[PDB]
């Protein structure tokens, strides 16, 4: 349940990457 | 036939079911609120939770929720914040005492949500003559208190306090929002203040007039003084704080009412020490050193420290045009004390940032011999927000705080100073400025 | 034991705070 | 020598700058200077003795500094 | 809140909006006659106009006791409901235990038999799977870094392209 | 606990250990204890330096208490969620959105002379498919103005630029004249508040539209997580997490006298107290002091 602690900063003003949709619906169908 | 636990079991089991809708949620609220319940924690949650777990809403069911969690003094950012949707969603179709409840409901807390305030002040400015005025001071409230700084709602409000006189907690919250925008219009001040001779059925309505002209720097009442002097009991000391605060900032010299206030408040302190914050241990510094009141020893000790705490730690999170700002006075103490060159003034300016007695630190702090000058910027965020633009009730604190230190303490304000031409100009001003407050430098 | 208070539970629990101060703890002396 | 300033200079900038710049020179040497500007240097100074440079100038202490503190937190 | 608010008894709900709990004022102007009623107990007491504008004295303060964080339980119910998206797609499974008797063996293919007991497999692979909820902690933990790394910035923590972008129109068409 | 410009940047955060510090430091302060002088040294690169790692400080354990609106229909959500970061930046030492970028963006150019310098220099601050729009513009003027379109304001070639440059905002869906309008100011109050209250409106459409762009990539990164965790058998994934847990918790009882290390402990402990607690009282919830 515990996370790795990481200390450092985003020096960068980025759009936040939105990841691709998965086909685990569309292969559950399937 | 008359219970009250029960019936807060009741409410209890009433709300922990799991398809609670948002009716039985608003009524669960009110009927908490009116038997007071600030006791039990747990069920204010179970009433929020739920709260936000709803989804259908109407008019009614909102309205009364806000007033519910407003009057019972419950405060959830989260849940209050995401009430703003159901209100921007229902907002023509609210009634305007309605809306004057979710708008100071929704301010009160601190909603930073744009359009409802915009949709809201639109809607009171294009049919003024629907609004009742203790409608117009609660939305005035929400809407000066949701970070917006209206100014069109507050010219309609001196319009309406003007022509229509009105109630005295309706002038007090008016006087709350005017304070907070920072605006001293002494012709809608007037117009309230002329409403505090008909009894106060309130404290924490006179309090808050009284550190609203405090914030405003007008003059303290009478009218408002003796009543808060009678009622000192309805305060909490973070409400009593307040007001000795703008009894003292508005140059008030009535004592009985700071005895009356700092027995509120002293063995408040006494019993939990850091239940107060340091804002409001600093604004108890200042008004325990402007008005020379007593309080006790332990007390006196705390807040002289508090103060110091308070104001470095506003020093150390500088709005940095105010910081620029300090530089360029310091740079004209430098050139106005005498140095022509830049590494004198570079050295001037290293040398003018003595620390303080309270253990804080001074950014200019000229000294000789014993006399001591300090200097004060005071950049926008302390300006009143017109184009007089006179400076606020809070650095005449700060310089009346320092005073009793041993500084005569020379205010610089940004309105002026940033309006002169160069860098010689600036140095004759802060030397004037200077030479008003102490000529002996 | 249990029941253990009200700002003991409020506190977030993995968010970093003391990477962040052992970072300026042994960083700002060394850069000082 | 030759100095570059980020902006012309003070009498007392002058006067202290030729007393910083003696350090560089070790020995009773004199120094003329072709004072120049450079407004991407921030203040400071830097200084050409046409086989060897001293960058006293803030840009480059700005730029160390952070290759520094850059480099430091990713050793703990 | 705020320090000073001005409710209480003025505009205030008359009546309850729902038939769970009945609540009714009688105010006059100086208190209120307030009679309580929800199911077996009811309460009535008389509320004074003081002790409204007394209650927002000390204030309530609610916040959240969660397991690891508040940040952590939202992924985590973001998880949930989106694992309940994948349960009620694996609810609408057909039954295939209502043809494993020998008169649905015998008839069938060798070949298909084996991908039918092939896909009944599959899907108690896909539903032990879908139903291990004490997995999503440790899924939630994986999201919560990377977000907090990117809120740790040098600028702001609720800076974006769109203010970022706003803010260099306005500083680059201002005069240099 | 305390180091006094830790506790200076504490007093108006909300957060619960911050919170207690103070707490215990004010009630220490009020047995008698005398207030530590404020150093006025650490000059201007050590002062930036120790408030990016203060205000860090007060940020992060404030950004585990913002509750993300996943999943969530609506405009309310994500505007708490952003006036919580707002709030939150507020009480870390930060000031708007808007007025911090600009610094960025004024002490990253404070040196530049040409125009594509200032593109080149403010880069990792803006989107790129702005800067790109800004770059073909720049070569576009550049082409017939046939000099490097200098930093100044008032020459031909800038303003040229720049009037293009209002154009391409402009198609971008940023009202450049309302933005400057409250940026430069106006004298008249009842025409200079009429256009903040439009810079206003632009500026919650501007926060709420990058608020819900972080929801949706975190959206997306939650539902590519649990759609590659699903596709797994029972075995791998109890074996793939007891792995990672028992390897960062190795990693925190490795380095020991540390003090993150033991606050990461306490934490582990305190999550089995909750397991725990819940664990004797289901239907109520943990067991808090009352």
């Amino acid at each position: 349940y515990l996370a790795p602690l990481r200390s450092d900063f985003t020096e960068e003003i980025t759009a936040p990457k939105v990841a691709s949709a998965s086909n685990l619906v569309n292969e559950w169908n399937n | 036939e008359n219970d009250v636990p029960a019936i807060l079991k009741e409410i209890d089991s009433l709300v922990s079911r799991e398809a609670v809708s948002a009716k039985e949620v608003s009524d669960a609220a009110v009927a908490l609120t009116y038997l007071q319940v600030k006791a039990n924690r747990r069920l204010w949650g179970k009433v929020l939770e739920k709260a936000g777990a709803a989804q259908d809403y109407d008019a009614a069911s909102l309205t009364n929720l806000l007033w519910a969690i407003n009057t019972g003094g419950v405060e959830h950012f989260k849940t209050v914040a995401e009430l703003a949707g159901p209100a921007v969603s229902l907002l023509p179709s609210l009634s305007p005492v309605q809306l004057s409840i979710v708008v100071e409901a929704l301010g009160g807390a601190g909603v930073k949500n744009y359009e409802l305030y915009n949709k809201a002040s639109a809607v009171v400015v294009s049919k003024i003559g629907e609004f009742k005025p203790a409608e117009i001071a609660r939305v005035l409230y929400g809407v000066a208190f949701g970070g917006v700084n209206d100014v069109a709602l507050a010219k309609a409000a001196g319009k309406v306090f003007a022509s229509t006189e009105v109630d005295s907690r309706t002038a007090a919250q008016a006087l709350y929002a005017l304070a907070k925008l920072g605006r001293a219009d002494k012709a809608t001040v007037d117009a309230l203040l002329k409403s505090f001779k008909k009894g106060t059925e309130s404290a924490s309505d006179a309090a808050a007039a009284s550190f609203a002209l405090g914030s405003l720097s007008f003059k303290a009442e009478k009218a408002i003084v003796d009543a808060l002097k009678a009622s000192a009991g309805d305060l909490a000391p973070a409400q009593a704080v307040e007001a000795a605060y703008g009894l003292a900032l508005s140059g008030a010299t009535d004592a009985e009412a700071f005895k009356a206030l700092f027995g509120v408040v002293a063995p408040a302190i006494e019993k939990a020490p850091d239940a107060l914050e340091v804002s409001s241990l600093a604004q108890l510094h200042v008004a325990s050193t402007i008005s020379g009141a007593k309080l006790p020893a332990a007390v006196g000790s705390f807040v002289a420290k508090a103060f110091g705490l308070a104001a470095d730690a506003a020093r150390l999170k500088r709005s940095s045009a105010e910081s620029a700002l300090v530089a360029d006075v310091a740079a004209a103490t430098a050139v106005a004390f005498g140095a022509q060159y830049r590494p004198e003034v570079a050295s001037a300016v290293a040398s003018y940032v003595k620390t303080a007695p309270d253990g804080s630190v001074l950014d200019i702090a000229i000294t000789k011999g014993d006399a001591k000058v300090l200097v004060q910027a005071v950049p926008s965020s302390l300006l009143t927000s017109t184009t007089p633009a006179k400076p606020l009730g809070h650095v005449a604190a700060y310089s009346k705080v320092r005073e009793a230190q041993g500084y005569a303490v020379a205010v610089v304000p940004a309105n002026e100073f940033e309006a002169l031409p160069d860098q010689k100009a600036k140095a004759q001003y802060v030397l004037a400025a200077i030479k008003k407050v102490a000529p002996s430098f | 034991a249990d029941a253990k208070a009200l700002d003991e539970l409020r506190k977030p629990k993995f968010s970093s705070k003391y990477l962040i101060q052992h970072v300026s703890q042994k960083l700002i002396p060394a850069v000082k | 020598c030759t100095v570059i300033t980020a902006e012309p200079l003070d009498k007392l900038e002058r006067v202290e700058l030729t007393k910083k710049a003696e350090k560089f020179v070790d020995a009773g040497f004199k120094l003329v200077m072709q004072e120049k500007i450079d407004k991407k240097l921030l203040g400071g100074f830097v200084i050409e003795f046409s086989d060897r440079r001293v960058d006293m100038s803030t840009a480059k202490k700005v730029e160390e500094f952070n290759n520094f503190v850059n480099k430091l937190v990713l050793s703990i | 809140l705020t320090t000073f608010t001005f409710s209480g008894l003025q505009d205030a709900p008359v009546a309850a909006l729902s038939g769970s709990i009945k609540l009714n004022v009688a105010a006059k102007a100086g208190k209120a006659e307030v009679t309580v009623a929800a199911g077996a107990a009811k309460a009535a007491t008389q509320v004074s106009a003081a002790a409204l504008r007394k209650l927002s004295g000390s204030k309530i303060s609610l916040a959240e006791v969660a397991r690891i964080s508040v940040l952590h339980s939202s992924i985590q119910n973001y998880l949930l409901s989106l694992s309940n998206e994948r349960y009620q797609l694996l609810s609408q499974w057909p039954d295939f235990t209502t043809m494993y008797g020998k008169d649905f063996y015998y008839r069938a293919h060798p070949e298909d038999l084996k991908k039918f007991y092939d896909a009944a497999d599959e899907y108690y692979k896909l539903y032990e799977t879908v139903t291990e909820f004490d997995s999503l902690s440790a899924l939630a933990s994986q999201v919560v870094p990377n977000y907090a790394a990117r809120r740790r910035s040098t600028v702001h923590p609720a800076i974006g392209s769109t203010v970022a972008d706003g803010a260099f129109t306005n500083f680059l068409l201002s005069k240099q | 606990a305390v180091s006094k410009k830790e506790v200076l940047y504490f007093l108006s955060s909300k957060d619960a250990e911050s919170s207690t510090a103070v707490k215990s430091y004010l009630k220490s302060l009020y047995a008698g204890a005398q207030v530590e002088a404020t150093e006025t040294d650490a000059s201007e690169l050590i002062a930036q330096l120790e408030k990016k790692y203060l205000s860090a400080q007060v940020v992060e354990p404030g950004v585990h208490n913002i509750a993300l609106p996943l999943g969530e229909s609506g405009s309310a959500p994500v505007k708490r969620y952003a006036a919580e970061l707002f709030n939150l930046g507020a009480q870390a030492g930060f000031e708007c959105p808007f007025i911090e970028v600009s610094k960025k963006f004024g002490q990253e150019t404070a040196t530049s002379e040409t125009v594509k310098d200032v593109l080149n220099k403010t880069k990792s601050y803006v989107s790129a498919d702005y800067n790109a729009a800004l770059n073909e513009v720049l070569s576009s003027v550049e082409a017939e103005i046939n000099g490097p379109v200098l930093f100044d304001g008032k020459t031909e070639g800038f303003k040229k630029f720049a009037a293009k440059a209002k154009a391409v905002a402009v198609s971008r869906g940023l009202p450049a004249d309302t933005i400057l309008a409250y940026c430069a100011g106006s004298a008249n109050e009842d025409a200079a508040d009429k256009v903040s209250k439009e810079f206003f409106t632009w500026f919650e459409s501007a926060y709420t539209a990058d608020a819900a762009a972080e929801v949706k990539a975190i959206e997306a990164e939650a539902a590519s997580i649990l759609d590659r965790h699903l596709a797994k058998p029972v075995a791998q994934i109890r074996k793939e997490q007891a792995s990672a847990y028992a390897s960062l918790l190795k990693r925190a009882e490795t380095a020991k006298g540390a003090k993150w290390a033991e606050k990461y402990l306490e934490d582990v402990k305190a999550v089995q107290w909750f397991d725990a607690s819940v664990a004797e009282a289901p239907a109520s919830g943990p067991k808090v002091a009352a």
